[PDB]
């Protein structure tokens, strides 16, 4: 009616809570957000998301403990003093998060194409407070690379290291490079990264 | 031994089935104050004994949770239980080279919480089959 589709939008562990207004909704409706840890009793008010008019709230910091699962709830208060509360399903960032394209740098040579993957930092802090990378979080994470030459012939490499080099290439030629992140444990697959490159002259 | 091939968890269909069974039950679980399976379950359990502990949880879950609720949450229940059952069987020959105290106590607290919550506790357990699945995966390789 007033509140609908209360859910987390998760990308590279940036967790944003979103929702819609239902049938009996209106534009002057204000929203207040609370969140809690599954297995705990109390709800905590989200300091910056009280009586707001927007329809999204950043809960990234509040849901950054990779060992916990959480819940969030929005309370809508309509023009008439009418209210309504709805909460998300149990949230697991490790499970729901989407992965952005790998941080890759394609370096072209005379007869080979080189691809360097760089660690992708996340908001997840370690004890010492520094940022953990996707590799730090997903131990079985591995990359799937592909070098296209034409509609009928593609080269492919894969592994957990950062640097890859496709050999046996003809100089001054164009190739389409594609790299994606794969984490089997959670059946996740990142958006592909594509770099169109050309080998040097000779 | 206490270990399970990685291939037991790499299968998309049976895994999504487990997670969907877990999700359907969690939507039915209204108690957000109590979490059965978590890091505290390992409270004082050596890293080399976690798989053994998860064998116990899995066995209990199969006998006091799934079976009693084999009628509800269809059609996922029907395909997941036999899957978890095989994993349980695989671990039937897993033992620890030490005393079973700090572990037994830990598993008992879980059995106790589930009993005290009654039928809703069994529902809660099913809604946490995703946590069980992963704890089971990380502990037994
Ligand atoms: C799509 O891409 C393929 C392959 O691309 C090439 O190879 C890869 C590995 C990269 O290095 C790319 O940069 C290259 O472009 C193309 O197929 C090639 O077609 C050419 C013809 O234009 C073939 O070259 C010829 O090969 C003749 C035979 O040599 C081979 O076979 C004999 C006998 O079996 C053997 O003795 C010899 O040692 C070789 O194994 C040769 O006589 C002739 O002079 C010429 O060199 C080449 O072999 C093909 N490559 C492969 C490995 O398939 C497609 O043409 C391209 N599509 C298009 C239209 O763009
Ligand atoms: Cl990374
Ligand atoms: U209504
Ligand atoms: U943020
Ligand atoms: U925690
Ligand atoms: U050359
Ligand atoms: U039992
Ligand atoms: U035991």
């Amino acid at each position: 009616d007033l509140l609908q589709h209360v859910k987390f939008q998760s990308s590279n562990f940036e967790n944003i809570l979103t929702w819609d207004s239902g049938p009996e909704g209106t534009p002057d409706t204000v929203y207040s957000i609370e969140y809690k840890t599954y297995g705990e009793r109390d709800w905590v008010a989200k300091k910056g998301c009280q009586r707001i008019t927007r329809k999204s709230c950043d809960l990234t910091v509040e849901t950054g403990d990779l060992q916990e699962l959480y819940y969030a709830r929005v309370t809508a208060v309509s023009a008439g003093g009418r209210s309504a509360t709805k909460m998300t399903d149990r949230f697991s960032s490790l499970q729901h998060t989407t992965l952005k394209p790998p941080d890759v740098t394609c370096i072209s040579k005379v007869r080979s194409i080189q691809m360097i993957v760089h660690p992708t930092p996340t908001p997840i802090r370690a004890g010492d407070g520094h940022r953990l990378t996707l590799e730090d979080i997903f131990h079985d994470l591995f990359y799937h690379l592909e070098l296209q030459v034409n509609r009928t012939y593609q080269m492919h490499l894969g592994g957990k290291q950062r640097e890859y080099e496709f050999f046996g290439l003809t100089p001054d030629t164009e190739f389409l490079g594609t790299i994606m992140i794969c984490v089997p444990t959670w059946a996740k697959e990142s958006a592909p990264y594509m770099c169109r490159v050309k080998t040097l002259p000779d | 031994h206490c270990r399970l091939d990685k291939s037991n968890f790499q299968q998309p269909y049976i895994t999504n089935r487990t997670f969907m069974l877990a999700k359907e039950a969690s939507l039915a679980d209204q108690n957000t104050d109590v979490r059965l399976i978590g890091e505290k379950l390992f409270h004082g359990v050596s890293m080399s004994e976690r798989c053994y502990l998860m064998k116990q949880v899995l066995q209990f879950t199969l006998e006091e949770v799934l079976f009693p609720q084999s009628d509800r949450f269809q059609p996922y229940m029907q395909e997941v239980v036999p899957f978890l059952a095989r994993l349980s069987n695989r671990l039937s020959t897993c033992h620890i080279e030490g005393d079973d105290l700090h572990i037994q106590r830990n598993v008992q607290k879980l059995k106790d919480t589930v009993k005290k919550l009654g039928e809703s506790g069994e529902i809660k357990a099913i809604g946490e089959l995703d946590l069980l699945f992963m704890s089971l995966r990380n502990a037994c390789i």
